[PDB]
């Protein structure tokens, strides 16, 4: 009954803008069948440059996802992935920003597999993320199970195991899989 | 839309290769993208035939060096020089040229049209800038021919390395002229080209790279007001400059715009976009894959 969830949402060019409506439609909707236990929303668009829309103080004052999520707009950059990691956990999952003590930390990735000119790899950002505690699923869009490296990539955000944790975003059934795993914690 | 390409070729000095472009340009897009299935295919060789009767008039006026002027008592030029060798580079894929005449072409461009330093000035101005794109009435002498002259050599690379051993000097010195040098240039349309020719020697990799990055508009284009062409040109060079570092990331918002602004190829001074504009629509489709 304590739970803050992140978003860490892929804003590169390699997002199409249909990728891109589809991200904010599914966030969207995650957030208004889920006002439960207190359950407490931060994102970041993320791509060559960084964007925190909303910390979770910011989120608390306001409930209304459809009013918060339309405006959002693309950045069209790079894909830096993992520099966008550690920056949520040292930012987003500050208390600074309204990290609750003693609440749940789980990070969802809508990335599209390819991390791209970030300088910092992912080997720096996972175990720290082992360390720290947040449960780090992965959505990953378009193209992104086609080839070999970026799905690969996507189980490399995820941590294990991987078929509770990695989704395909079409799937409207991972936040009833978080759901559930909530329900049952 | 695209059924306006196949063109005459005519002019004493280089409308033949204004005729040739987008008759050289049409068969070299078509054909990668396998879209030679809508008019029944008996024409191919027509545009061959076509290619066959203007390259071959473009030889009528060769220059002792292998030399290429639209005049050839005058002292020849060098952007008609190495222009229709890069128009050849497309030709390549279907029609049959010789490789001895380049060859012999390059051993005088870099004996007498490159400096100790890089530089290569123009010893020959054309009486036809409208040909040419964006290269008219910029301040910035010789930094877009120094890599103009770099890409079109560089396009026919490993062709002219066994009968003339001099060239790969020419491309260093002339984009190691361009990296030390590339970052200090204020408009685009350099940026553009010259990040192209580093990223054909690979060294496009540093702030030399964010200059040119930046200067993107809205991530999508090379803003300046000269003219379309000179703009729309130079997106086409910077997406060939992209192709190269096999970037899928800015490509979608390029190939967006590229893709909605609806321009097929057409019109008097129409030349130099009309090649590079279904080059890189071309090339693009050859990476991506589909
Ligand atoms: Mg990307």
């Amino acid at each position: 009954e304590d739970s803050d969830i992140a978003f860490l949402i892929d804003g590169s060019g390699s997002i199409i803008p249909h990728d891109f409506r589809r991200m904010k439609e599914f966030v969207s909707t995650v957030m208004e069948q889920l006002k439960k236990s207190k359950t407490l929303f931060s994102l970041m668009q993320y791509s060559e440059e960084f964007r925190i829309h909303f910390t979770f103080k910011e989120f608390q004052n306001n409930p209304n996802p459809r009013s918060l999520v339309k405006p959002i707009t693309q950045l069209l950059g790079r894909t830096h992935t993992a520099t966008g990691i550690r920056k949520v956990v040292r930012e987003l999952f500050n208390i600074t920003n309204g990290a609750r003590k003693n609440a749940f930390k789980i990070l969802v990735v809508i990335t599209d597999g390819e991390k791209f000119g970030d300088p910092l790899g992912y080997e720096d950002v996972i175990p720290e993320a082992d360390r720290e505690g947040v449960i780090r699923y992965v959505i990953g869009v378009g193209d992104a199970f086609r080839s070999e490296k970026s799905r690969q990539e996507l189980n490399t955000i995820a941590s294990k195991p991987p078929r509770d944790h990695v989704f395909q975003v079409n799937n409207f059934e991972a936040l009833k899989t978080i759901q559930n795993q909530l329900r049952e914690k | 839309r695209l059924k306006h390409l196949i063109v005459t070729p005519s002019g004493c000095g280089e409308q033949n290769m204004i005729g040739m472009t987008p008759t050289v340009i049409a068969v070299h897009y078509l054909d990668e993208t396998e879209q030679w299935e809508k008019f029944g295919l008996e024409k191919r060789q027509g545009a061959l035939e076509l290619i066959k009767k203007g390259y071959t008039q473009q030889l009528a006026f060769r220059q002792p060096s292998s030399a290429f002027a639209a005049f050839v008592k005058r002292a020849p030029s060098t952007w008609l020089t190495a222009y229709v060798v890069k128009v050849f580079s497309l030709a390549v894929n279907l029609i049959a040229i010789d490789s001895q005449v380049l060859c012999g072409a390059v051993k005088w461009l870099i004996l007498e049209k490159q400096k100790p330093d890089g530089v290569f000035q123009e010893d020959a101005p054309v009486i036809h800038q409208e040909m040419i794109g964006g290269l008219r009435n910029n301040n910035e002498k010789d930094m877009a021919l120094t890599a103009f002259v770099l890409i079109s050599l560089q396009e026919a690379k490993d062709i002219c390395e066994e009968q003339v051993n001099s060239l790969p000097g020419s491309i260093t010195k002339a984009g190691d002229f361009l990296e030390a040098n590339y970052m200090n240039l204020q408009r685009s349309y350099t940026v553009a080209i010259a990040g192209y020719a580093l990223a054909q020697m690979g060294r496009l990799k540093g702030p030399l790279l964010n200059k040119f990055l930046t200067t993107a508009k809205d991530k999508n284009r090379w803003e300046d007001p000269g003219k379309q062409l000179y703009n729309v040109e130079a997106t086409s060079y910077a997406l060939l400059a992209l192709l190269q570092l096999k970037d899928f990331d800015f490509v979608p918002p390029v190939v967006r715009w590229l893709n909605e602004q609806r321009y097929y190829g057409g019109g008097y001074g129409s030349t130099q976009a009309t090649f590079m504009v279904f080059q890189a629509l071309a090339q693009y489709q050859k990476d991506a894959p589909d």
